[PDB]
């Protein structure tokens, strides 16, 4: 029950629209469905799936968070963060292919 | 808007604010309309359902001259192309006339397949954010210039000057942004283009869809 903005930037172009992702406020959800989300507004706003995430040379999504820092996060890589994420400390989320 | 400054209230009576239901959330996008049931704007701000406000300033208010109307039928144009950006450009059908108005009534589309000069002056509109940090409830605008095609041709891989607008001087810190897309073009109170898309940044120049090279697939969508 929260909107989180995302941009998203491939191959050096961005439409200007503003974008929302929506989550329910102060959950904990995984990387792995954070991830979800990302790959899913790339396929729908862009038509972005996942063999072209492996072909671009880097392909990353940053979570900015409201207290400032942000986390860079490779699209390309296994491995997730062993961690959950709380929807209410997200910022914004910035995708780059 | 980057750059701009506030409107004067319902200076821009064409302007219309989409609010768009996406499968994963919502967006906003801008529009105009080009006649009492039709607006147009860019293919990318498609989603399942779409309400529209006309005659808005502050979007972020209720005035009692908005009109609030859902799309009955969004059209995008059969080539449009998501990978790249290409031939962003969308109708949307009005499930009801506007009522016309002091506040509320359409813009000129421009006359046949005109092309467009470098270092033309041109006004956007939009409620796009206005930076990094901020965005904004009221109606901006600013005054930007046409660039020569090498300008967007150095910078953006499938920039095609047969059916987009190279747009807005590199020096100067003047753009659409975030929110602006669909939104008008105008040159001397022409509609000449849609705001489609930049840099992440928003450092200009940007790209804007012409207009006039979809003026066949217009006037047969809406007849």
């Amino acid at each position: 029950t929260v909107q989180v903005p995302y941009t998203i930037t491939v191959n050096g172009t961005s439409q200007n629209i503003l974008s929302n992702l929506t989550f329910n406020k102060n959950q904990n959800i995984s990387y792995k469905d954070l991830e979800g989300k990302v790959k899913s507004v790339l396929e729908s706003n862009r038509g972005i799936t996942d063999v072209d995430l492996r072909l671009s040379k880097q392909a990353k999504y940053t979570v900015n968070f409201k207290n400032g820092t942000k986390k860079v996060i490779d699209l390309k890589s296994g491995i997730y963060t062993a961690n959950l994420i709380n929807s209410s400390d997200i910022k914004s989320i910035n995708i780059n292919v | 808007i980057i750059g701009g400054r506030e409107s004067r209230p319902h200076s821009r009576p064409y302007m219309a604010y989409l609010q768009i239901q996406s499968p994963a959330g919502q967006s906003r996008c801008g529009g105009f309309l080009v006649r009492e049931d039709f607006v147009l704007t860019a293919a990318h701000c498609w989603g399942s359902n779409i309400n529209v406000t006309l005659g808005a300033h502050n979007i972020q208010r209720r005035e009692n001259t908005q009109q609030h109307i859902t799309a009955r039928r969004a059209i995008r144009h059969p080539q449009y192309n998501q990978r790249t950006i290409q031939n962003d450009i969308m109708l949307l059908q009005l499930s009801r006339r506007v009522r016309r108005n002091r506040n509320v009534n359409p813009v000129a589309l421009p006359r046949a397949q005109e092309g467009l000069r470098p270092g033309t002056l041109c006004t956007v509109a939009g409620w796009g954010r206005v930076s990094m940090r901020r965005g904004t409830d009221t109606l901006r605008e600013v005054q930007l210039r046409v660039q020569r095609d090498r300008q967007c041709l150095r910078i953006f891989g499938s920039y095609d000057p047969r059916r987009q607008i190279c747009v807005g001087d590199r020096r100067e810190r003047k753009a659409a942004f975030k929110g602006d897309s669909g939104g008008p073009l105008l040159c001397n109170n022409v509609a000449h283009g849609i705001v489609s898309y930049g840099k992440s940044s928003g450092v200009p120049p940007e790209v804007f869809t012409r207009v006039s090279s979809f003026l066949p697939w217009i006037r047969t969508t809406m007849r």
